């Protein structure tokens, strides 16, 4: 799967950025920290585009996997902004988590209407995980 | 305040959404099953964990009690499905229900640690102890039958239950429980090494 | 059955982490040495499993065994940190660096053959091994070298 492999690379990308941002901030490397912040932002944007493309195709399983990466990128983004006191980046991370939460809710309702219980359970699990990320984002502001 | 009010509104919406999924699965027993019921119970434990974490910071006693009641019902069901799965010869499904039992017992011990409740703490220890006794029984059964993959899956649940029983022993004043959880962890590692050595030969 | 050994080592390293927690909670020192012994044994078994898998050609299995090696080094590093033992921490760092060196060889072959699925799996192990070296590093000289390795890891994944 091309998009499935693309999502695998994006998740690795944002996890490298998370570790890089953590270490760059500890040593005062602003360029490496800004670079890690840009990658985490681009991963969230690319994950949302893949989710939207998957929703166009009707591939709701692929859309849920892309939105999971979107939520994870929003969590990484929010942690970088919290450590820096960056209000603009924190609001960007909160809006990304809110957008992913809305898309998962829409997909979960469509799966429940179709009687697709397997995918509805996955969507509900991501719905719980997405709210935990959003609530944490709202709390360290 | 108002930010806390927005967070409570979000958690209340997730509860209503998850209860709708519960209502959908309940109406699906009208025509038939097992694997998706255990997965719903796993979501309920994950939901109860998120609810209690929100209630702990907001001082919400009503939400914390709602998280506990959601975890006990998930533990009650998982113990029932594990008992039926063993009766019906589905040991793979039984171990999956035992893992939910350990996870529900973990969040119930954490709520009993955040909110002083001795009855809820002993309840959480009784759940983890029951899951550990069944996981070891299933590990010995699968090992005797040569089902090493099933035995290894049971020994992981055994370690997960002993990990929870040990944290209760350190949180509370019990020292004998910390010794029993230590014997179960050693047994999980010992029997796993034996399976690894047999798999090499 | 390598898959059976893999699963048994996962149980073993998880038990070693639990044994270290029970020993640290009780403050029992001989118990903690028994937990570090198990983590060291898992590291030995995981390296031998990854080496035999790499010598046979099963690189997905070798990567999964290297992840167990990284997890064993994490348990040993936490035991060294809580006990303030620099000799054990260096041994834990050496196990993570070995896991990173083995994953680097698998990552290069997967990149050479265009095996992007395996390539992503090997870079993930590389990142996990770096986290062990970063966990409570606080060696600013080593943090600069780890930043460069993470930046190169960023470009390797983005170039694929």
């Amino acid at each position: 799967g091309s998009l499935e492999l693309e999502l695998q690379n994006l998740e690795l990308l944002v996890h490298i950025a998370e570790v890089l941002a953590r270490l760059a901030r500890r040593t005062g490397n602003e360029e490496a920290l800004e670079h890690a912040a840009r990658v985490a932002e681009e991963v969230a944007k690319q994950a949302e585009e893949i989710a939207r493309e998957a929703r166009y195709r009707g591939d709701l399983r692929l859309a849920l996997e892309a939105l999971r990466i979107m939520v994870e990128a929003a969590r990484v983004l929010a942690e970088i902004a919290r450590e820096r006191g960056n209000e603009e980046l924190l609001q960007k991370a909160e809006e990304l988590a809110r957008e992913a939460l809305r898309q998962v809710r829409e997909i979960s309702k469509r799966l429940q209407e179709e009687g697709n219980i397997e995918l509805a359970l996955k969507a509900n699990r991501l719905l719980i995980d997405a709210l935990e990320v959003l609530v944490r984002i709202m709390r360290h502001r | 305040s108002s930010l806390e009010e927005k967070i409570e509104e979000l958690v209340k919406e997730l509860i209503k959404h998850t209860e709708e999924l519960r209502r959908l699965l309940e109406k699906l027993v009208k025509e038939g099953s097992e694997e998706y019921l255990l997965e719903l119970l796993e979501n309920l434990v994950r939901l109860a964990r998120v609810i209690a974490e929100v209630a702990r910071e907001q001082g919400n006693e009503e939400l914390l009690e709602e998280a506990a009641r959601l975890a006990e019902e998930a533990a009650r069901q998982a113990e029932e499905l594990a008992r039926e799965a063993r009766y019906e010869g589905d040991l793979e499904l039984a171990l999956k229900a035992l893992q939910i039992l350990v996870n529900a017992a973990r969040v119930l011990a954490e709520i009993a640690r955040d909110r002083g409740n001795e009855e809820l703490l002993q309840k959480a220890a009784e759940l983890a102890k029951e899951a550990a006794r069944q996981a070891e029984e299933i590990a010995k059964e699968a090992r005797e039958r040569g089902n090493f993959e099933l035995a290894l899956e049971a020994l992981e649940i055994l370690n997960e239950a002993a990990r929870v029983l040990a944290r209760i022993a350190h949180h509370r004043g019990n020292q004998e429980l910390l010794e029993e959880a230590w014997r179960l962890t050693h047994r999980s590692a010992k029997w796993s090494r034996e399976i690894a050595e047999q798999a090499r030969k | 059955s390598p898959r059976l050994v893999l699963r048994a080592l996962e149980n073993m390293v998880r038990a070693a982490h639990t044994l270290a927690e029970i020993a640290r909670d009780n403050g029992n020192e001989e118990w903690l040495e028994r937990a570090a012994r198990l983590a060291e044994e898992v590291a030995r078994r995981a390296e031998e499993l990854a080496r035999e898998a790499r010598e046979k050609g099963d690189l997905e299995l070798a990567l999964k065994a290297l992840q167990i090696l990284v997890n064993a080094a994490y348990v040993l590093a936490e035991i060294a940190r809580d006990r303030g033992n620099e000799e054990l921490l260096k041994k834990a760092h050496e196990l993570a660096r070995k896991a990173a060196e083995e994953a680097q060889k698998i990552a290069e072959q997967a990149r050479y053959e265009g095996n992007l699925e395996l390539f992503n799996k090997a870079l993930r192990i590389l990142l996990e091994a770096i986290r062990v070296l970063i966990e409570h590093d606080d060696s600013e000289e080593a943090a600069r070298e780890l930043i460069r390795r993470l930046e190169e890891l960023l470009e390797q994944s983005r170039r694929s």
